[PDB]
């Protein structure tokens, strides 16, 4: 699936009440794909 | 110019649309200001940032939202790191009852005033330990349905994701 501002995954189903998830916090840089016009 | 990414957990605010309990995390870049926000959200009010945590390139952050009831719940980001954790309780009065339908490890160009944020090159995010309850069962998110950002023609990420994780990448 393609969204204009989501990337990840996400779990369709019923009576989730805990989501977690554990990420290193990754080096931001400018982005470069994006639009000009 | 700023570009952010946000890289959160949460329930709901795909197939259900009424609120999204999610916490997460904004990394921003702007003119080699690097930023990380922790904030969480029950969404449709405002994130809130969570000041009272410190979040630096390279901690491993793990973040949870619970729903205590479709109407409650908590955000918790820990800095595993750093041992800091900052937890949110929604105790009611949130502007949208979740579905508990949907469970999310998203990477998210969000909105910073009238246009999404530029979107920052955060590389990959991956969330491990991506777990969701649902019930009694832990799911994660191998099941999911996939996700990726598309813009003006561009995609902007890949996602994978295994049985406990999800990766992003910027593309």
């Amino acid at each position: 699936e393609y969204s204009s501002n989501w990337a990840g995954a996400v779990l369709i189903g019923d009576g989730y009440t805990k989501v977690t998830g554990e990420f290193t916090v990754p080096s931001v840089s400018a982005g470069s794909s994006g639009s000009s016009g | 110019e700023e570009y952010c990414a946000s890289a959160w957990v949460g329930i709901d605010g795909d197939t259900c649309e009424t609120a999204i309990l999610q916490t997460g995390v904004d990394f921003c870049y702007e003119d080699g200001q690097t930023s990380y926000d922790a904030w969480y959200e029950w969404y449709p009010d405002y994130a809130y940032d969570f000041s009272d945590i410190t979040i630096s390139e390279g901690d491993s952050i793990k973040v949870t939202v619970e729903a205590t009831s479709k109407s409650s719940g908590s955000a918790t980001v820990e800095n595993l790191t750093t041992g800091q954790s900052v937890t949110h309780t929604f105790s009611g009065n949130v502007e949208g009852d979740l579905c508990e339908t949907n469970a999310e490890w998203i990477v998210e160009d969000f909105e910073s005033g009238d246009s999404l944020v530029a979107f920052a090159d955060f590389g990959s995010v991956t969330f491990t330990n991506a777990e969701a309850t649902s019930g009694g069962s832990t799911v994660g998110p191998s099941d999911a349905t996939v996700m990726d950002i598309e813009q003006d023609g561009s995609v902007l990420t890949e996602t994978s994701v295994s049985g406990d994780s999800v990766t992003v990448t910027y593309v």
